[PDB]
RNA sequence: GAUGGGGAAGCUCCGUUUCAAAGGCCUGAUUUUAUGCAGGCCACCAUCGAAAGGGAAUCCGGUUAAGAUUCCGGAACCUGG
RNA sequence: AGCUUAUCACCCCGGAAUUGGUUUAUCCGGAGAUGGGGUCUUAUGGCUGGAAGAGGCCAGCACUGCUGGCUCCGGUGCGCUUGUGACGGCCGUGAAAAUCCACAGGAAGGAAUAGUUUUCAUGCCAGGUCGUACUGGGUCUCCAAG
């Protein structure tokens, strides 16, 4: 009875009457006539189809994902007792050891199978500062180094520790101190912590990129405009900018897997420059307003973008410009998405504290789109404060996923 | 999807506020009707 | 500009498309500024009102 | 050419404004919906709005053009300012003083007629079979209205009449088929040559008019119902050849004042036009002898009512509370029999209607996709979602009935 | 006319079957002389040309381009 | 320069907003002594006048007994639906 | 048609005078300069497609066209035409309309077998008539090599 008028499918309650002489009256006959007589003519009519499809057939019919086996399906190893948020991770190229890093000041290692917190170090004695903390941080990917790199503020360290042994260690230390925003040599106190070399430019490294030859990556200064990117070199202690005129805020940057190419994923578009000429070679318009990391494939023949706005896409960078096809699942913003470095798979990461994990089929040379089917949905990260899995790396060889959460512990996902 | 064809009817908008409207002019109409009535008979 | 986008002809502000921001703050600090003084004059008003 | 204004082309001009077409026309809003209700037109929404209407974002109401041009041809348009000069002229009369001249000017007055709009509306017979279920409707609704100031005694009765003779064609066809009673009242689904035309019966109960009701559209729409009934009555009449106008006995007509009344004379073919063939019923004081009296004399033999000069009979209906007398040679069963009766169609046990005994119901004759959603487009899984949610809220359809049915089972 | 660098973009447009006809020049430069070719296709709104360098990409394409399309040399 | 006017016997002259009833937009359930129409807003008011004024858009190559931003080939851009 | 590209102008930190910046021309800065960091107006240039398959410059034969190369990389103004950007002032504050575009505005409409919006991209159809030949001391007019 609260209902309003034309919300009224029922005009009456239903009643069992016993007798056909207890039938009353209707009064609202009338009624009914007029609304009958006013609709047909004054409703205005539409032709129309109604439709009767089956309403599972609009699900596409993708291979069963249980064939496609061996994936990811839980979770085997927790790096708990972590005094902070882990906001990144980073594998080793021998996936030995995993180094983790938090808003307490302190990295971690913690061993893949194991899990023991093997090595520690201090980047700023201030574990409260609200100013800034460890950003990210990266392992070397070329082997016989052991080199981490360390963002944390303006201060990027790149950090060898005992774990690998003295000769790996003393060709990664040679290798640093190679040289006899500006590079100084390491204080008593960085040396202490087992900090190489320090590197500081005017704002502050929010994201950093390795490339597989071992010596150049990329570091993100958001809110720099011109210099929103830099390119290092360890060889030679030598920054150079991508190229002369960086327009809008980026959020990351990747080189391509082994052409002399680097990615910027700036904030609304995904653009390729060429460093050995700084030309744009192409432009990419990813149906997502804005993006949150950058991915390649390794085959370097697709590439992959997740956005903070709900969105995770997938690009091809032979199809067109616009993504080959757009996901939309996630219940908050995917923070990262990761390829696998070998096995044809790869994972995105929400601050909804649910991970999945997708295969993707990539054709090297055959002229047909990619086949990409998702496989399962990971739980088991905690979400707080709206966030959560802020990180995820694949395993170099196995098809295991490590994560990152804003719960201060760490997570290994195994098959 | 082989949908059937229809002829659907779009909403009548305002249909409920011409209802009240007409309810409450028919109501002034009765009490102004009343009023006169009791008015012409005292000239 | 019949064919153009209205994001290239319009920028995302108030006034966007025939001011251009400086103005339009001062306008807008002119009409606070009016309507304070409105206030205060209404102020003014009962005062007076109170002896009268 | 030159350049060509956005909205002069396309639906700009394919669409009139109905304040534009009310000005085209030249005539007041009254007499263009009298006439757009007689030619049966109604608005039309295109595919964009803005488009049609000028390029202004309004909730105009669009009307098709040709149909607005071809009404200006109709001669009813004249017709109408033939009325408001006479009317005119008939209050100049009267304010002059000579009545005798109102008399002769009304003399000679003559009204229109829908004749011609029929045939347009209706080219083929069956398709006026086709739509008269709203003129059905509305005509046996009027006819047990009672007569007011807005609706005058003649209409009301001419609606009566038309009602009563389609009834007395129906049962003298035994084309019934389907019957059904609510609290909206009873439903008749006769087949006129295949229509499975139905028409709402309401009670002949008194029914309240609210002063909220606009009768001036309902008036014209018993009027056009009226020449439109009155012209398939007589086109059946003719193809079953009976005489037509059927002449009414008003000795019957002083008793029962009904179907009986009319003695429709010339000059079988399905089991629910054989039910209780041969059978006399008779019908108590409580029943709505209206309304049965007309399902029995269609479905099987004549029915003798309660009504008296103020027995060879096997079946008799009533429903009082308590049988009185109940002699041997008289059946006695409850009126839900003869709805079921006809709804079954194969004379269902009487035992179960017995007086006093409960009624039965009377129903009407009428694993992996969570993950595999993730490729799914934007607009594919908003179509998915909605799917999903009317699977659901039919399934509440269900759920709650047998829910309640479990709750009533307890006792 | 236009120019795109996607390769599966220009064999779509190949793959419409609604272009009567397709052409693919061969070029000549130097940076070491190199055997530059394009590949070009006729659309409904504009010309969409494709640069090709390397000879087995150029040979890949001209693989891929369905036998209903008609190619005509220079 | 009509338009509504004035003078002139008249062929006609004045006057361009001149004290003209000088049109152009929308809404309603169909307007209550019963289906003859109610309400909301603005107050200007034709036309001609420029191929040197503003403008929507074609570039190249070739071709003839005379024509090329027009004819042919290629590739372009504007307006409306 | 796709990338890259702006003097001027605009925004933030900073607070000068111990007076600084700068044009050929000398005006500006506590009404916010020198200095440091960002924004876009993209005229005009650089690369690519159109596009070398075009034109031109050569060479051989047929004896009526075909067959083979180059069509490249620079410097420069007391020379000349033109456009563009901010300036110096003069005194006459400096034509109209059509057409297009811009905003204060928040009535109108937006949902579960296809809710609204289409200034994003693509696909589809159409655009009448008039003149276009030539010529052009006694009409006007566009380019002016060494």
């Amino acid at each position: 009875e609260n209902t309003e008028y034309s919300e009224r499918e029922r005009n009456f309650i239903p009643q069992k009457y016993s007798a056909l002489r207890k039938v009353p009256g209707y009064g609202e006959s009338i009624r009914e006539r007029f609304e009958r007589s006013l609709d047909l003519y004054l409703a205005p009519r539409v032709r129309k189809n109604k439709l009767n499809i089956d309403p599972n057939s609009l699900i596409p019919e993708l291979p069963s994902p249980k064939d496609l086996r061996p994936f990811p399906i839980r979770c085997s190893t927790i790096y708990a007792g972590h005094k902070g948020k882990v906001r990144t991770l980073s594998i080793d190229p021998s996936g030995l050891w995993l180094a983790t890093g938090s808003d307490d000041g302190t990295v971690r290692v913690w061993e893949i199978l194991t899990g023991r917190e093997v090595y520690r170090t201090t980047l700023i004695d201030d574990e409260e500062n609200p100013d800034y903390h460890i950003e990210c941080i990266e392992w070397n990917p070329d082997a016989n180094n052991g080199i981490l790199a360390v963002a944390v503020g303006e201060n990027i360290h790149l950090i060898v520790p005992p774990i690998f042994g003295y000769d790996i260690e003393n060709n990664g230390k040679t290798k640093i101190e190679d040289g006899f925003a500006q590079w100084n040599k390491p204080s008593q106190k960085q040396l202490e912590k087992d900090i190489c070399i320090t590197i500081s430019c005017k704002k502050t490294v929010k994201k950093l990129s390795w490339h597989r030859k071992g010596d150049y990556f990329v570091t993100v200064q958001p809110d720099s405009g011109n210099t929103s990117v830099l390119i290092h070199q360890v060889s030679k202690h030598l920054t150079q900018s991508p190229f002369k005129k960086s327009k809008g805020i980026i959020m990351d940057a990747k080189f391509h897997p082994f052409k002399p190419q680097l990615f910027v994923c700036s904030q609304r578009y995904v653009r390729i420059y060429d460093l050995s000429q700084q030309i744009l070679v192409k432009k990419l318009l990813p149906g997502a307003r804005w993006l949150s990391k950058i991915d390649i494939h390794p085959r370097g023949d697709n590439l992959i973008a997740s956005s903070f706005d709900k969105r995770v896409l997938w690009h091809d960078l032979d199809l067109a410009s616009t993504p080959y096809k757009t996901l939309r699942y996630h219940e908050k913003a995917v923070r990262s998405v990761n390829f696998h470095k070998k096995l044809p798979l790869f994972s995105s990461a929400a601050d909804d504290g649910t991970i999945h994990v997708f295969h993707a089929t990539v054709y090297d040379d055959m002229m047909k789109n990619p086949m990409i089917v998702p496989l399962k949905k990971l739980t088991g990260h905690k979400v707080i404060n709206s966030l959560g899995v802020l990180d995820a790396i694949w395993h170099p060889r196995e098809a295991w996923l490590f994560s990152a959460g804003a719960d201060n512990t760490a997570r290994l996902w195994t098959t | 999807l082989n949908s059937n064809p229809e002829i659907l009817l779009r909403k009548r908008r305002n249909a409920d506020r011409t209802r009240i409207e007409r309810q409450e002019l028919a109501k002034k109409k009765r009490e102004e009707q009343i009023k006169k009535k009791r008015s012409n008979k005292n000239k | 500009y019949a064919t153009v986008s209205k994001t290239h002809k319009t920028v995302s502000r108030a006034y966007g498309g025939s001011r251009c921001a400086n103005c339009v703050k001062e306008r807008i600090i002119r009409a606070f500024l009016i309507e304070e003084q409105k206030i205060v004059k209404k102020v003014v008003k009962e005062q007076t009102e109170a002896a009268k | 050419m030159r350049i060509k204004k956005k909205n002069t082309r396309g639906n700009a001009r394919n669409f009139i404004t109905r304040s534009q077409a009310v000005r085209k026309l030249q005539v007041s809003l009254a007499d263009f919906r009298r006439l757009c209700i007689f030619k049966g037109i109604y608005p039309r929404e295109p595919r964009n709005k803005k488009k049609a209407n000028k390029g202004s974002t309004a909730p105009t109401t669009f009307y098709y053009a040709k149909d607005i041009q071809y009404l200006m041809h109709e001669p009813v348009l004249a017709k109408f300012r033939e009325h408001k000069t006479f009317a005119r002229k008939l209050t100049r009369a009267l304010g002059r003083g000579e009545v005798s001249s109102a008399k002769r000017l009304e003399e000679n007055r003559d009204s229109y007629t829908l004749d011609h709009i029929i045939k347009e509306r209706y080219p083929s017979f069956p398709d006026a079979i086709r739509d008269i279920d709203d003129a059905l409707n509305m005509l046996f609704l009027f006819s047990n209205l009672p007569s007011t100031n807005q609706v005058s005694s003649k209409i009301i009765n001419d609606a009566q009449k038309i009602c009563n003779q389609w009834l007395a064609y129906v049962a003298k066809e035994r084309l019934v088929r389907k019957v059904f009673v609510s609290i909206k009242g009873v439903y008749y689904q006769a087949n006129i040559k295949g229509e499975e035309v139905r028409w709402l019966v309401p009670f002949k109960f008194p029914e309240n008019i609210p002063s909220d009701v606009d009768f001036r559209i309902m008036l014209t729409f018993l009027e056009f119902y009226s020449t439109l009934l009155h012209f398939v009555l007589y086109k059946l009449y003719t193809d079953s050849g009976l005489i037509y106008p059927p002449k009414l006995d008003l000795k019957k007509d002083k008793i029962i004042s009904g179907l009986s009344s009319y003695i429709l004379e010339s000059r079988y073919d399905s089991p629910v036009a054989s039910l209780f063939s041969a059978f006399v019923f008779y019908v108590s004081r409580e029943v709505p002898i209206d309304i049965l009296e007309f399902l029995i004399l269609s479905c099987g033999g004549n029915v003798i009512s309660e009504a008296a000069m103020d027995s060879k009979v096997t079946h008799q209906i009533v429903d009082r509370p308590v049988l009185k007398n109940k002699v041997a040679g008289r059946t006695y069963i409850q009126p839900q029999w003869i709805f079921d009766c006809i709804n079954k169609g194969e004379l269902v046990p009487a035992n179960k209607y017995l007086p006093g005994e409960a009624l039965p119901p009377h129903l009407s004759p009428w694993e992996e996709k969570k993950l595999k959603m993730i490729m799914m487009s934007n607009k594919q899984k908003k179509l998915y979602k909605k799917m999903k949610y009317s699977n659901a809220k039919k399934e509440e359809q269900a759920e709650n009935l047998k829910k309640k049915k479990k709750q009533i089972a307890k006792q | 006319a236009r120019e795109i660098t996607d390769i599966k973009q220009f064999l779509e447009l190949t793959r419409r079957a609604d272009v009567k006809t397709a052409t693919v020049k061969i070029n000549k430069k130097l940076n070491k002389p190199f055997r530059q070719t394009k590949f070009k296709v006729r659309g409904s709104s504009s010309l969409y040309t494709l640069v090709i360098n390397d000879a087995g990409k150029a040979k890949k394409l001209i693989q891929s381009l369905p036998p209903t399309l008609k190619v005509n040399r220079l």
